[PDB]
């Protein structure tokens, strides 16, 4: 009676999906055909019915059936249920206006009726786990719509988000500066937290600590579903510390108006690095807090931590949990805030991380996922409201927008609310 | 014969082979600890 | 005829009743199954304190086992001793408070409080002539910290003249466990003043700093501190259950120890600690148990005592023992370091002897103690709660459930004034 | 029984607070039932006892058929929930003749038989709570020429829910009365 | 007269103080232990019903 | 065997421990 | 062994068999209702939010402007799932429309005797704690209505006789489950409490002539 429901939106959201729900799949053993050779660890992922068929709670919404098809004719084509994934016909295109007033206004009453349908199941469901991307059309379009409607027509539950931010060097479309700006000015009042990942920082992760060339975007949605599968370990695994879907944003976000922490994975060692190096708690929580090792392309030297959120897993003693964050505490190259003094907070589980075959990382039997927000997270959309003043002084894409239904004071209203939040944002750290 | 060894450990333990030593040393006299009191109890077994 | 009613809100609570009924199980001889399969007959005498009587021989654990959330009951029906628990006596919710004062206190804490006062009165009045109450929970969560203070709020008004001591969880000098417990610790320890007579306060840096130094064990769990604290949850309640020459119940405990109502704040510590590869190199004597309770090293509260000074001082024991002797070391312990009491009262000091000690044992002690370095952990409470309050910090998940701003000011003046008022004793 | 005992201002037998209320108690039960409930007028647990016959089922103040417990105590007071049921009771006093002579009161009687050993006397009740008091020393004065000396038994029958069966030795009004007693 | 069969399951002792958990740390670890979360058997507190 | 205590109000019964040891078998 | 009323059962010693059995106090087999058929093609205007104080129903349209004579006698044919959503939205469907049904429950009343006795009609403890929870929530909510049951006691008071002496025999143990009101004898009688007090004189003549062992309360 723990569930929680899962909401994919875009190429982005969907392609994460096949990846996480394999995990899914594999740490409760889930055949791909959807059945098991009292068990109650898989409830807050999937649902029985007579037959012994397990059905996920999840929606997987895309506004073309390109990449929905791979997922309807791949492998898992009879765990899902057909109309439990939703199609469009053509896609916004990188375009936030399309996929957030045209053709994104037809689609939420085929996409509200599957969350009705799916929340009827589940008896103590917690909250929504949403996974989309700012720099297109679909993923920020539609995925604001589905925000804005649960947040006016399904209470005061939980709302956390995986967040694909653009890459600060690297990107793959030129328009996005215009999307990211309205999406977070969107959900920044109508939300409670929102993670954020970039591509080139989990690149470099896979590059340096694991010992591959050239990884491919399977290779980057593993370790999302790895970080996915440590934040809701504790629902489905027993533990000393248990953690509910409640207190991340009970934790984390101190302000109504900052709700964006980072993310980091400690223990992405490959299977070289994984005979050779000591098998202990401190030395795998004293590389969360390595600039390096980070999920998103960003210093905390310059920054300062509000609050932390560190998971563990395995053999985890306490001691050396205590002895760890004491030692973390003693460091004067991390320097917090002054109005939180205590930072920190712990959740331990029983289970270690399942390994996936076909995976990079290495049988490991500790893991850390430490989440926090930091006001250095300021200068990324600083350096992306740089990128909107570039782009808007010569009104480069805007008859893109009013030609579907956006006014001319959308771009004021947003770039404004940004400022304001850069301005609440410098004002917190002080 | 078991605590014999167990006196014989380092006075200052930080490495990994010598907590699992004395992890196991510990395991067999308190195994041996339980099967000698639980038959003490009495005297018909 | 003195029955103890006990109380468990979180998680935190739910594991040390889990802790806790598996000594008295124990010492009482209790079967997971539920049946006497002791070997002694002092056993039984007065077994009602803490088991009500089934049909079949079953004596099941007569106390409330109180949550919001599913989480962490699974763990404590999955336990060894879970099969004795009554089904009525779980009570819970779905989605729990998660580390919130205002959920657990007002809003989903005061809607179920219903069902839990319901069922203490069944119970409660199932005992012959009831003693009191006792209560483990956590101030750092939000279960326990709301809703078992909501409990210590309404049942002190239900029965007005019973014994209600509590078991709480204060926080660890340096690491946390939750970055809000400033605001939750302080919000249930501003209620907690006005309806208890007795704080027994236990933090987990302590028992780690026991474990390790005192005990040499390398890898322990929080089982292994809940065992430490259902050692003196078990020597608190001892002279109820065993004769002696010498008994005090929780009565006894509450008159001798607390000169004014308002210095009801305690801190406990437990006798013999000697690690496995130090057995055969000690021996069980008198001096030796009465120079662990006054030592630092020893004790399940993080402040130092030679920064304060002791004003009241309980300490019982157990076994067949001599009494000259203890008498004796209890007078050396006060004579010689005559800077850390009081000089208004000459005789700080309690005795209690008991006949029976607990299983695999023969000389044990159990300290229950007032005195003024327990200040240390409130004054930094408040200078948190400064820190914090005049920042704002997470003031709106605590406003959104129907509270106000003035309660804080109101609880940060009268804590301030707590503060102010021990400290004239040093 | 209660030969030793005091005989105070107030004897309490029955009580339906603490551990086992009928210890001392016989349980017969043919079609019926016995239970503890908390109550909804008084917020405390009330003895509740019913079926659908009302004389196979009942409660007998001493469990030993031959066993009999001495009152000497004149009054006798219980309080009793009206569910507007058939509810009797019946005692059995002693006298200074050596004779058992009995009492009976019965919901569904309005007339009054007297007879050396039994004498029945109609009974009628409130909406809700009372205090139904009774002198034993009145009762075998007008029917019967003796008075009284100890009682013997008393007799609690079903469709009732008991609380506090006590004797008394005089009338004890709403003041002097401790508030455990009401 | 009396049986109490053996149990080899240790029950709590404090002066050599071993603490009766299942494992979770080291040497004792047995990485195929079972640490999944089971069913119940009672019902939560559904406040709807229970007065209607 | 158990022994009656009857006074007023509450009715309690009490054991007697017996001196015999008894043994087990396991 | 004997089968009966025959000469082999004329022996001095002999063992004849009881007769097989009777499907009363057996729970017979449940039957797919149409509550599940309108509710999975989205007639219903209900939505449920999961509320930490307990659920509660949700009503996206005004409730005191709805049809009750298309939604109400199809609510209470619901109450015949015992699935787990299906039970619930009924049973809250009942209870939130009996409590804003001013001057709307008069007409509809012969039109929910059936759904009513088909849902008692199945021998399932907790349905029939519900339907019986209902039906005291179904005479006191408006005026008119007990008295308009009156000539409906003849249909819907024969599985009102089965459980009535079902109780607890728990002698000196207090009952833990009082808060869950499932001890269906209890309820019966107080269900018949409240038919005799909302009905007018011609109660008692009606519950005397299905229940024989009912007592005149009032
Ligand atoms: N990490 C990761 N990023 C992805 C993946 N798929 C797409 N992206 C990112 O998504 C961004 C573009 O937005 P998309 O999610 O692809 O498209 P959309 O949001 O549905 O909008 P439309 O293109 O109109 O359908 C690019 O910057 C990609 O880096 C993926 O599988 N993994
Ligand atoms: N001694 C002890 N403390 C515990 C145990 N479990 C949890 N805690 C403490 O409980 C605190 C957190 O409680 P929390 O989970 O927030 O309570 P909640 O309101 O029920 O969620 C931490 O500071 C822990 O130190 C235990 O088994 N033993
Ligand atoms: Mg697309």
């Amino acid at each position: 009676m723990r569930e929680c429901i899962s909401i994919h939106v875009g190429q982005a959201g969907v392609q994460i999906g096949n990846a996480c729900w394999e995990l899914y799949c594999l740490e409760h053993g889930i055949q791909p055909d959807g059945q098991m050779p009292g068990d109650d660890s898989f409830n807050t992922f999937f649902s029985e019915t007579g037959a012994g068929k397990h059905v996920p709670r999840a929606v997987f919404v895309d506004l073309e059936p390109t990449v929905v098809d791979e997922v309807r004719t791949g492998t898992y084509r009879q765990l899902f249920h057909p109309e439990q994934l939703i199609t469009g016909k053509e896609d916004a295109a990188n375009n936030y206006a399309r996929g957030h007033y045209t053709i994104g206004k037809e689609i939420v009453d085929l996409v509200l009726d599957r969350i009705r349908k799916l929340a009827d199941l589940c008896t103590g469901l917690q909250g929504f786990l949403i996974f989309h991307s700012f720099g297109g059309g679909t993923g920020s379009g539609f995925a604001s719509l589905l925000m804005e409607r649960l947040s006016v027509d399904y209470g005061k539950k939980s709302k956390l988000e995986f967040a694909i931010y653009p890459a600060p060097q690297v990107s793959t479309a030129v328009v996005e500066p215009y999307n990211s700006i309205l999406t977070t000015h969107t959900t920044l009042e109508h939300s409670d937290c929102a993670f954020m990942v970039d591509n080139e920082a989990i690149y470099d992760i896979c590059r340096r600590n694991l010992d591959i060339e050239r990884p491919t975007y399977t290779n980057l949605n593993r370790l999302i579903g790895q970080i996915v599968s440590s934040i809701t370990a504790s629902l489905r695994f027993d533990g000393a510390l248990n953690v509910d879907l409640t207190e991340f944003q009970t934790n984390l976000v101190p302000y109504p108006r900052i709700h964006f922490p980072l993310a980091t994975y400690a223990p992405v060692i490959s299977a070289e690095k994984a005979y050779h190096e000591q098998l202990s708690v401190a030395e795998i929580t004293n590389a969360c807090f390595e600039p390096a090792n980070q999920m998103v392309k960003c210093d905390p030297r310059h920054g300062k931590y509000m609050a932390c959120c560190m998971l563990y897993r395995g053999d985890v003693v306490p001691k050396d949990v205590n002895a760890a964050i004491a030692t973390i505490k003693t460091k004067r190259t991390i320097q917090f805030v002054d109005w939180c003094p205590t930072g920190f907070k712990v959740g331990i589980n029983y289970q270690p991380p399942t390994v996936v075959p076909g995976g990079d990382l290495a049988k490991v039997q500790r893991a850390v996922c430490m989440l926090s927000n930091t006001t250095a997270i300021a200068e990324a959309w600083a350096r992306l409201d740089h990128k909107l003043d570039l782009m808007y002084a010569k009104r480069a894409f805007v008859h893109w927008y009013v030609g579907e239904g956006m006014e001319e004071g959308e771009f004021s209203e947003a770039r404004e609310d940004l400022a304001a939040l850069e301005k609440d944002y410098e004002e917190v750290g002080v | 014969e078991v605590h014999k060894e167990f006196q014989s450990l380092s006075v200052f333990i930080d490495s990994i082979p010598k907590k699992i030593r004395k992890q196991k040393l510990e395991e067999e006299m308190k195994q041996l600890e339980h099967d000698i009191g639980v038959l003490e109890k009495h005297k018909v077994i | 005829m003195r029955e103890i009613v006990h109380l468990q809100a979180g998680q935190c609570g739910n594991q040390i009743g889990a802790k806790f009924w598996e000594v008295i199980s124990d010492e009482h001889g209790i079967d997971p199954t539920g049946t006497y399969h002791g070997d002694s007959d002092l056993q039984l005498e007065r077994i009602n304190v803490y088991y009500n009587e089934a049909t079949g021989g079953k004596y099941v654990p007569r106390a409330v086992l109180v949550d919001l959330e599913p989480g962490t009951m699974d763990s404590v029906r999955s336990g060894p001793f879970g099969q004795i628990f009554r089904p009525d006596n779980f009570v819970f919710g779905q989605s729990g408070a998660g580390n919130n004062w205002a959920k657990g206190h007002y809003t989903e804490g005061a809607e179920l409080v219903d069902s839990v006062l319901d069922v203490v009165r069944k119970e409660a009045e199932s005992c012959d002539c009831l003693q009191g109450f006792q209560l483990t929970h956590s101030l750092g969560g939000g279960t326990g910290s709301g809703m078992g203070t909501l409990l210590i709020s309404k049942i002190r008004e239900e029965y007005p003249d019973r014994i209600m001591n509590t078991f709480s969880v204060v926080p660890s000098p340096k690491v946390s466990d939750t970055v809000v417990e400033p605001y939750n610790a302080t919000l249930s320890v501003h209620q907690l003043v006005e309806n208890t007579d007795e704080t027994y306060c236990i933090d987990n840096e302590a028992l780690y700093d026991i474990c390790f130094r005192t005990l040499k064990l390398t890898t322990p769990t929080y089982g292994d501190l809940n065992h430490l604290v259902s050692a003196t949850m078990s020597g608190v309640t001892t002279c109820l259950r065993f004769p002696g020459q010498l008994n005090a119940d929780l009565r006894k405990l509450a008159v001798n120890m607390v000169p004014f109502p308002r210095l009801h704040f305690f801190m406990p510590g437990f006798a013999p600690l000697t690690s496995r590869g130090s057995q055969q190199y000690r021996a069980l004597t008198v001096p030796e148990l009465t120079q662990q309770m006054f030592d630092a090293k020893n004790m399940m509260a993080a402040c130092d005592p030679r920064h304060g000074r002791y004003l009241t001082v309980a300490a019982v024991f157990r076994g067949r023992m001599s009494m000259k002797e203890v008498d004796e070391q209890m007078l050396n312990v006060q004579n010689k370091n005559s800077s850390y009491f009081v000089e208004w009262i000459p005789n700080n000091v309690k005795t209690a002897v008991c006949d029976i000690p607990p299983r695999g044992l023969k000389m044990s002690a159990t300290f229950i103690g007032n005195s003024t370095a327990i200040q240390e952990l409130f004054k930094r409470i408040s200078e948190q709660f400064t820190a914090m309050f005049r920042r704002k910090a997470f003031l709106h998940w605590y406003t959104g459930e129907g509270m106000d701003e003035m309660e804080f000011t109101e609880a940060e003046s009268n804590m301030n004034d707590l503060v102010s008022e021990y400290q004239q004793y040093q | 029984m209660f030969k030793n005992t005091f005989q105070s201002g107030f004897l309490s037998i029955l009580y339906s607070i603490g551990s086992k209320p009928l210890q001392i108690w016989d349980k017969k039960v043919r079609n019926g039932h016995i239970k503890r409930i908390t109550d909804n007028d008084i917020q405390s647990l009330v003895l509740e006892i019913e079926g659908t016959n009302v004389s196979t089922t009942y409660i007998t103040c001493p469990a030993d058929p031959k066993k009999t417990l001495g009152i000497k105590l004149p009054f006798l007071v219980m309080i009793i929930k009206n569910l507007k049921k058939y509810f009797t009771f019946e005692v059995q006093v002693l006298d200074d003749k050596n004779v058992r002579r009995r009492f009976r009161a019965s919901n569904y009687q309005s007339t009054t038989r007297v007879k050396p050993f039994i004498c029945t006397m109609p009974m009628r009740l409130d909406d809700g709570w009372n205090q139904i008091q009774f002198n034993l020393s009145d009762f075998t004065r007008r029917a019967y020429g003796t008075n009284y000396i100890e009682t013997l038994r008393v007799q609690i029958h079903a469709n009732c829910r008991i609380r506090r069966v006590y004797f008394s030795d005089r009338l004890y009004s709403e003041d002097e009365l401790p508030a455990e007693f009401k | 007269l009396r049986f109490n069969f053996y149990t080899s399951q240790y029950s709590n002792s404090l002066n050599p103080f071993y603490t009766l958990q299942k494992p979770t740390c080291g040497y004792l670890y047995r990485r195929d232990t079972d640490h999944t979360r089971k069913r119940f058997d009672v019902p939560p507190a559904n406040l709807v019903l229970w007065r209607s | 065997e158990t022994i009656q205590l009857i006074t007023r109000d509450m009715v309690r019964e009490l054991i007697i421990p017996t001196k015999d040891p008894s043994g087990q078998s396991l | 062994v004997s089968e009966g009323f025959t000469v082999k059962a004329m022996m001095k010693n002999s063992v004849v068999r009881g007769p097989p059995s009777a499907g009363a106090f057996k729970e017979r087999p449940t039957k797919p209702t149409a509550f599940r058929k309108f509710y999975e093609r989205g007639d219903f205007p209900i939505a449920l939010e999961h509320d930490s104080k307990g659920n509660k129903i949700a009503w996206k349209v005004e409730i005191e402007k709805l049809d009750y004579h298309h939604y109400l006698p199809l609510f209470f044919d619901g109450l015949c799932e015992m699935t787990f959503p299906y039970e619930f939205f009924a049973r809250q469907g009942i209870h939130d429309m009996l409590e804003h049904g001013g001057n709307k429950i008069l007409p509809v009343i012969p039109q929910l005797i059936i759904p009513i006795k088909n849902a008692l009609n199945l021998r399932n403890r907790q349905v029939i704690c519900v339907t019986l929870k209902v039906l005291q929530h179904l005479v006191v909510s408006a005026e008119m209505v007990g008295e308009a049951l009156v000539p409906y006691y003849r249909q819907i008071l024969p599985i009102l006789n089965i459980f009535k002496n079902k109780n607890v025999n728990s002698g000196d143990g207090i009952d833990y489950s009082q808060q869950k009101r499932e001890n269906i004898g209890d309820l019966i009688q107080e269900t018949l409490e409240a038919f005799e007090r909302y009905g007018g004189e011609d109660a008692f003549i009606n519950i005397k002539y299905m229940v024989p062992t009912y007592e005149s309360c009032l």
